[PDB]
């Protein structure tokens, strides 16, 4: 389709392929194209060794996605043979393994678009399936996931993370507030818990 | 096209004894105040019944004549009111008058009475927003001596001048006293469309006055009736006090300094000076 | 509009003086006058000395010279002055009555009249008996121009009505009707259906026991400011005092009960000058009660109401079916027509929309106004401040029923030479005031703004 | 890039920018071809003008979009010489250079024009951009196969040419199983991976060329009680009130006023000869702008021969016009030549102050 | 619940003198639907506003401004300091639609060369309204941002509807560090008070700079009609001004004289500075129970002061809010009014 043409007329691609040094040439040039002016999308697989150790802080991540779900059983019975002796030994049935596995991918991906509390970023989820998935995830994940947030569509997405996005983007610093969140230098600890002795 | 004329009537006792010092004691300002009753009636009458507004600056501070703070808590009538209860208030304000009132001579206060009365009339253009109000005030000020020109209210006159263009305001004023041509004032005038009158003391203004200080409501196709050109040589050097004409100004200090700079913190802020610089300056 | 300034100037100069010995009705008929005379009797007011007119020329510079000429037109036709080839010049100057009638009114004068009031315990309230006048106002208005019931027994007022043929109604069969008189009862809101009341009473009113000065002193006493105290009882002629009565039956005074008192000074009479706010068993609350409809769809759509202002709505709308804030009625070609019908004409009614139905329209006529008049020379199309669509359609609508055109101002000759004509043509243009011209015949038809200007220029 | 001598010696800059404007070519050449300044100091009075000149043409568009795009963003007008022809094609050349080449050796024969870029939308387009056309129209053919073959490994040492040793954060590479040597499995169909490959490279070479970098108190008290109580005395008849008191004052003050309206009306806020008007406005330009050089150079100061040229060059300049006005008196007659001589009155009067301001100076200088 | 600023910790300097270079945005994101006409429009109509009202509250700058379209950086108005050729230029521009990308690179570099002529007592600045996601640069930008912060040159920029990393590096580059100058919009009334804002000369903390003594001189209106003669521009003038050393007409304004080269003011404009540099002490919001003090206004005579105990409504507030050194009362309107238009505290000057 003509789909990537108009991604091409806004930000730039940069694929995950199987060798690894062309790999990390091109997540390179995605961060040095972040930092720069044009905006640039680095597709991948949860799977993949991009998951595994790379960071996207501030800057190189925005908006993660994770087009539907990550299962392994599309290949053969290797999982099949370990679920078993999971189910006999274990008293754990196989979907509650696959699900349990799926979501521990999924939150591996998602933790990375955050490093510090003044960084910030959608990130955002794509299947039918994940809506009962809402207590697997990791809490601090759940918490900002609300209930009125479930199954939305495209169009109510772009909507509210466009609200985001210009909401966050002001310097809503009162510095008041962030005496609560921050515990300043060598006092509000000290003052608040050495008091929380209790 | 209703217009709100709010003279400013200044009254120093002080200038007053001058006024009657001045040629002879033939007559006390009583012959001023009633010739402004008169032209205030004029005027009242004059539109469709457009409000006035007076103020006055006695020695120790200004207060309102006409609008009548709230106190309690002939001929059209309205003028028998309005003129009535001026008198009323001004000779309360004489009242106000012992020692202790000449002490605090130091000052004049006719800055702050203009200034007052910009924000009366912001006032009153802001709460009738229907049928907009060209409005514009006067000046009435007695010319004393004992003070060549008074300069500690240079500043917020401009600040007057400025406030008064911004809100479109002709401000129109009337010097009575010796041929000393009050510059600040010439400059506010001309400056904000006015119109200066440096009449002789002791004849009754109301010609003068019906006249000249009546062309200015809204009418704007009228010869004004100024006096003799208002050059803009502005302000003597801060230093000197000399009128300055290829002035020497520091830098954000702003003062005007003349051909003698002191070599180093002009002398209205601590502020040294490049010694090079003083000396590219001094290349001529 | 008769421009009762024009009856004023009808009358001869000796009872104008008459009128001027009356310092009030000099300072009433002061407002009246255009701003430029204005302006200049204030002037001379006080100089005890006659003027030359060069130096009344001089005061007034270019682009305004037009209303120099007004002015002086007016003074001079109503006389209040007494021009003076003295010395084959201008020695202008007042009538004097007049000036000193004046300058006694500025300055404490001896005008009992004027000070015919009386202050006292004006136990008047603001609605007390002002509700009364504004109801007596709307029967009158409704029984002449015709409502289902008509409680107007104002028999001197339909006297009027009739003989002064008020409105086109069979006053012989007791019809109240609009007529081309009735069409502009229609059309005068307030201040111009007040005063084509007050010139039909002037006019019936005029045979015997006049006292034409005590009636306008009279008049204008009411119209000057309160005098109540003491109005009805002392301040008045014996013929005084029947037209006052009369004119408290008309509405126009607001005298209390008990047949003998002070004047009852009710609003209307400060309406007769004013030119300001029109709004008047004891409820009555609406600033915008009229509720009228006109949009660029040509419809009536009606929350505010008033009983009568809306069947004068329906005079040139149809009527269905009444609603609880709306009325069935819908503006077209033959909703004009109707009153087409009466030959009326589609130029009052133009400026009564835009006056007129207001009280509902306030918003509408904000936004068509958006303040495009200071960004009309930067954005040079308007923004439907005065709606030229609907004025489009009511003129196609006059002229499907018309046909015929013609233009003001007088024709023009001694034109000797094609120089003068050319050069006074492109004046004109430059001016836009030539209608049509030829130098062939070396005549045309237009306004004497060209010939005036040339005069002026060669005698000056 | 911008210096005052680059300016001055940028002779062809400066004829192009006399070829700019008509009023500065013809102030310039009655500077010049009328015997009178060198070029030079004429520039330099304007230099700014030709800075912003400057600037304004030596602006290199940026690669990036139009470059790609270029191919992507172009595929529809197979008409003629489509939208920006010349810029796109260029941006093409810079962008790859093989299509360059391969019109380039194309002139001799073969049009690139309309056949040339007919086979280069099957060949090219099929090359670059989208999937393997392998089978299909196979139109890439002579030289579009010859330069298909050499983009082939030319890319690839393009890409030999970018690997730079990445900076051990990033460094996948040695991230990669390059720590153990491990035995896993892997399972995650040829094609395509070369449009990846492809849409990496490009973009790479795009950032790289932009890496490239290419009595008081007592008595006062006093008089103000009398007045206090004359006012409180009944009194302020505004009968009294002036009026005009003395007819003869009333009159004196009217004379003051309309003497007063007299003059500042003398100020009503349209030469004759139109061909002369236009010939005294270019002297006066002239005479201008040559005043303008000495008021530049008598103040700013060695350069002392050449106020001495500017000078000598005032002064007959200054006889110049005193026989224009000669010339215009005997021609023009009088009035004609009194509105001339209003019209050069001031600056008739500046350029007479700065030569007896110069003559001043150098009396003093010398004596 | 108040919106102040708590204090002033800048009232010793700024740079009166300016030179800003506004530099609006023409590019193809320019057109969407955000903005009532779009964003274009309404950006050229404040724009025009903010020329108008910078050019009286700085009347001693000058100011030029630059496009961004197809990736260039057409200059459409000469530095210069006439208000009403800037205006007409911004009218030309705003009936022409934009284009191409936004190259602000192109356009930094642009305006770089631009203020070289500016001398040092002038102050540089510029004031990008980039309404984009992106450039588009021919070359390296950290460069031009090092060239800039050589020069002496200060940058603030306007963002639309995003936060861009490189614009941000580039105020907190240019401003001595101290990041402030990045403010992004969120609403359109933001957007005015964002260029009125932009309006005021511009402290942070001034660095130890040099501080340098300017020649100028002022004029003397000229007296006759009918000799209508002008040196600025060459035509017939019914009447202007001298210059007091050149000595030659010059057309109404505080322009440069055009032959001796010197800077030309009356002081109405040294007044607007004056007004700058030593602003008040912002006024205080009296006690709403503790106050006790005069029923009416000061300045004015309001009758808007309390209601005395009214379970909720008195309970809100006390509209007293009463400036400090003078220490007298003032309402609402008063105090909005003397701390926006005239700075002549009403009853501070009185005493
Ligand atoms: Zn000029
Ligand atoms: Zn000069
Ligand atoms: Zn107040
Ligand atoms: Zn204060």
């Amino acid at each position: 389709m003509g789909i990537l043409d108009e991604v091409w007329k806004h930000k730039l691609i940069l694929v995950e392929t199987p060798d690894a040094q062309e790999t990390s040439l091109a997540l390179e040039t995605y961060r040095k194209a972040c930092s720069n002016g044009r905006g640039a999308i680095l597709l991948s697989v949860a799977r993949g060794k991009v998951s595994e150790g790379i960071d996207f802080d501030h800057q190189y991540g925005r908006t993660v996605l994770m087009i539907g779900i990550p299962f392994q059983y599309t290949e053969s019975r290797i999982l099949k043979a370990r679920l078993e002796f999971m189910r006999e030994n274990y008293r754990i049935r196989e979907n509650d393994f696959l699900s349990f596995d799926a979501m521990r991918h999924a939150a591996q991906c998602l933790g990375r678009v955050l490093r510090g509390k003044d960084d910030y970023g959608v990130m955002v989820l794509a299947d039918r399936r994940f809506s009962r998935k809402r207590s697997q995830l990791p809490k601090w994940i759940a918490q900002g996931l609300s209930d009125a947030d479930l199954n939305l569509s495209t169009d109510m997405a772009i909507s509210n993370t466009k609200q985001f996005l210009r909401t966050m983007a002001q310097p809503t610093d009162p510095k008041d507030q962030e005496g609560v969140s921050v515990w300043s230098y060598e006092d509000l600890i000290k003052h608040q818990n050495s008091r929380k002795d209790q | 096209s209703p217009s709100l004329l709010t003279v400013i009537i200044e009254i120093a006792p002080k200038l007053w004894t001058t006024f009657d010092e001045e040629g002879n004691e033939k007559g006390s300002i009583i012959k001023v105040l009633e010739a402004l009753i008169v032209f205030l009636n004029a005027h009242l009458a004059f539109n469709s019944a457009n409000k006035v507004a007076v103020i006055a600056a006695y020695s120790q501070g200004i207060k309102y004549l006409y609008p009548e703070s709230t106190s309690a808590l002939d001929m059209y009538r309205r003028f028998r009111n309005v003129d009535e209860t001026l008198v009323e208030e001004i000779y309360k304000l004489f009242e106000l008058e012992k020692k202790q009132i000449e002490q605090n001579s130091q000052r004049s206060t006719l800055a702050g009475a203009m200034s007052a009365g910009l924000t009366y009339v912001n006032r009153i253009s802001k709460e009738s927003v229907t049928t907009s109000l060209k409005s514009r005030l006067l000046v009435l000020t007695c010319g004393s001596g004992s003070s060549k020109d008074e300069i500690f209210q240079y500043i917020p006159i401009m600040n007057c001048i400025f406030s008064a263009t911004k809100m479109k305001c002709p401000i129109d004023v009337v010097k009575i006293g010796g041929s000393k041509e009050s510059t600040f004032l010439q400059q506010t005038t001309d400056a904000t469309n006015g119109v200066y009158l440096h009449v002789e003391s002791t004849e009754g203004l109301i010609q003068y006055l019906a006249t000249a200080m009546f062309i200015d409501p809204s009418l704007r196709p009228i010869i004004v009736k100024p006096n003799h050109g208002s050059v803009d040589f502005r302000t003597s050097c801060y230093l000197t006090g000399r009128v300055v004409a290829v002035g020497f100004i520091c830098s954000v200090c702003l003062c005007v300094l003349s051909i003698i700079p002191p070599g180093n913190k002009c002398p209205a802020c601590d502020s040294q000076f490049d010694e090079h610089v003083i000396a590219k300056l001094k290349r001529k | 509009k008769h421009s009762v300034t024009q009856y004023l100037e009808e009358i001869p100069q000796q009872v104008q003086n008459r009128l001027y010995t009356s310092p009030a009705t000099c300072l009433a008929i002061y407002r009246i006058l255009p701003p430029l005379a204005k302006f200049f009797i204030m002037a001379m007011v006080f100089n005890e000395n006659e003027v030359p007119l060069l130096d009344l020329d001089k005061w007034v510079n270019s682009n305004g010279k037009l209303q120099f000429q007004n002015a002086i037109k007016s003074m001079k036709s109503l006389h209040l002055l007494i021009p003076n080839k003295s010395s084959g010049t201008l020695m202008i100057n007042l009538n004097p009555t007049f000036k000193i009638s004046l300058r006694n009114a500025l300055t404490g004068g001896e005008v009992q009249n004027s000070f015919g009031v009386v202050v006292e315990e004006n136990v008047v309230s603001l609605d007390l008996l002002d509700e009364y006048s504004a109801n007596k106002w709307e029967t009158i208005l409704h029984f002449m121009v015709g409502t289902p019931l008509a409680k107007i027994p104002s028999e001197k007022v339909l006297n009027l009505l009739k003989h002064s043929k008020l409105m086109e109604e069979v006053n012989s069969t007791g019809e109240f009707k609009i007529t081309n008189e009735g069409f502009q009862f229609l059309l005068q809101e307030i201040n111009s259906q007040l005063w084509t009341l007050l010139l039909q009473y002037l006019k019936m009113i005029e045979t015997s026991k006049m006292d034409l000065v005590d009636v306008l002193h009279f008049i204008f006493m009411l119209g000057a400011l309160e005098v109540g105290k003491a109005y009805k009882i002392d301040a008045l002629s014996e013929t005084q005092r029947i037209m006052l009565q009369d004119m408290r039956d008309y509405g126009l005074v607001f005298q209390k009960h008990s047949n003998d008192s002070i004047f009852y000074p009710t609003k209307l009479a400060l309406m007769l000058t004013s030119d300001t706010k029109t709004i008047r068993g004891l409820k009555n609350q609406d600033i915008p009660d009229g509720s009228l409809i006109v949009e660029t769809n040509f419809k009536i759509y009606s929350y505010s109401n008033s009983p009568l202002q809306i069947a004068v709505l329906s005079l040139f709308v149809h009527l269905k079916a009444r609603f609880v804030n709306m009325v069935l009625g819908q503006i077209t070609r033959e909703s004009i027509r109707r009153a087409l019908t009466n030959g009326i004409t589609a130029d009052q009614i133009i400026a009564y929309l835009e006056t007129h139905a207001h009280p509902q329209m306030r918003r509408l006529a904000e936004e068509k106004l958006e303040k495009k008049l200071e960004l009309d020379p930067n954005c040079k199309e308007p923004l439907q401040v005065l709606p030229p669509t609907v004025v489009d359609q009511i003129r196609l609508w006059q002229l499907e029923l018309d046909r015929v055109i013609t233009y003001e101002g007088s024709l023009y000759s001694d034109f000797e030479t094609s120089q003068e004509y050319n050069l006074l043509s492109k004046y004109a243009q430059d001016i836009g005031v030539l209608l049509w011209k030829d130098d062939k015949k070396k005549k045309f038809f237009i306004s004497k703004e060209g010939n005036s200007q040339v005069l002026d220029f060669a005698k000056r | 890039s911008l210096s005052k001598e680059k300016l001055l010696t940028n002779l062809k800059l400066q004829q192009s920018l006399l070829k700019g404007n008509k009023v500065l070519m013809k102030v310039f050449q009655e500077t010049v071809i009328n015997a009178g300044l060198p070029p030079s100091e004429f520039w330099s009075t304007r230099i700014p003008l030709l800075r912003a000149f400057a600037l304004s043409t030596s602006q290199k568009v940026g690669p990036y979009n139009v470059l790609s795009t270029i191919k992507p963003v172009a595929s529809s007008e197979n008409k003629v010489n489509v939208n920006l022809s010349r810029e796109k094609i260029l941006n093409i050349f810079e962008n790859y250079p093989i299509v360059k080449k391969a019109y380039t050796d194309n002139v001799p024969k073969n049009f690139k024009e309309p056949e040339f870029w007919a086979r280069f939308f099957s060949s090219k387009l099929f090359r670059k951009l989208r999937g393997e056309k392998i089978m299909q129209n196979d139109r890439g053919d002579v030289i579009i196969d010859r330069y298909l073959t050499l983009d082939q490994e030319f890319d690839r040492k393009d890409d030999d040419m970018l690997l730079h040793p990445v900076k051990k954060i990033i460094d996948l590479d040695g991230n990669i199983q390059d720590d153990p040597v491990v035995r896993g499995n892997r399972p995650d169909s040829d094609g395509t991976v070369d449009i990846l490959k492809g849409m990496n490279r490009l973009s790479e070479k795009m950032i790289m060329a932009l890496k490239n970098e290419y009595s008081n108190q007592q008595m006062l008290q006093q008089l103000s009680l009398v007045m206090d109580n004359l006012i409180n005395k009944l009194d302020l008849n505004q009968v009294v009130p002036n009026n005009e008191v003395s007819n003869k004052i009333n009159k004196r003050v009217i004379t003051a006023i309309k003497i007063n309206a007299k003059q500042a009306k003398h100020n009503n806020v349209e030469v004759k000869s139109t061909l002369p008007i236009d010939l005294l406005e270019s002297c006066r330009m002239l005479h201008t702008t040559c005043c303008e050089f000495l008021k530049h150079f008598y103040i700013h100061q060695k350069q002392a021969s050449t106020v001495k040229k500017l000078y000598n060059h005032l002064k007959d300049c200054i006889e110049k016009l005193n026989e224009l006005f000669q010339d215009v008196l005997n021609g023009d007659g009088e009035s004609m030549s009194n509105t001339c001589t209003a019209y050069l009155k001031p600056v008739l009067n500046s350029i007479t102050l700065a030569t007896h301001k110069y003559d001043e100076y150098f009396n003093e200088y010398n004596n | 619940k108040k919106r102040t600023a708590k204090k002033n910790i800048t009232p010793y300097q700024r740079g009166i003198i300016r030179s800003l270079i506004l530099t609006l945005d023409c590019s193809e994101a320019m057109l969407e639907k955000d903005l009532r006409p779009n964003r274009h429009a309404m950006i050229i109509q404040y724009a025009i506003d903010f020329v108008h009202e910078f050019f009286d509250q700085n009347p001693i700058s000058q100011m030029g401004i630059i496009i961004m379209r197809n990736g260039l950086a057409q200059l459409v108005s000469q530095v210069s300091g006439n208000p009403q050729d800037h205006i007409d230029a911004l009218k030309s521009i705003r009936k022409q639609e934009p284009k191409g990308n936004p190259s602000l690179q192109n356009a930094l570099e642009m305006a770089r060369g631009l203020l070289l002529p500016v001398p040092a007592h002038c102050t540089r600045e510029v004031l990008i309204v980039f309404g984009s996601l992106s450039t588009t640069d021919p070359g390296d930008i950290h460069q031009t941002i090092d060239s800039l912060v050589s020069e002496k040159i200060r940058v603030k920029v306007l963002g639309l509807s995003a936060q861009v990393a490189i614009c941000k590096e580039l105020c907190k580059a240019t401003n001595y560090g101290d990041e402030s100058f990045y403010k992004i919009l969120l609403d359109e009334t933001h957007l005015k008070e964002l260029f009125n804002e932009a309006v005021t000369p511009l402290p942070v903390n001034k660095i130890n700079k040099g501080f340098t003594l300017v020649k100028m001189g002022f004029p003397t209106r000229i007296f006759e009609d009918t000799p209508t003669f002008c040196s600025c521009h060459s035509k017939l003038v019914y009447g202007g001004y001298f210059c007091p050393n050149c000595h030659s007409k010059v057309c109404s304004l505080p322009t440069v004289c055009p032959c001796c080269d010197l800077m030309l003011i009356l002081s109405t404009h040294l007044a607007r500075s004056y007004h700058h540099l030593m602003p008040l002490k912002t006024f205080a919001e009296v006690p709403t129970t503790e106050k006790f003090r005069s029923e009416d206004c000061f300045s004015c005579q309001s009758r808007f002061p309390i209601l005395k105990n009214h379970k909720n409504g008195k309970l809100l507030t006390s509209s007293r809010y009463r400036c400090e050194d003078c220490k007298q009362e003032f309402c609402v309107d008063c105090d909005v009014f003397i701390h926006e238009i005239l700075h002549n505290c009403p009853g501070c000057e009185s005493k």
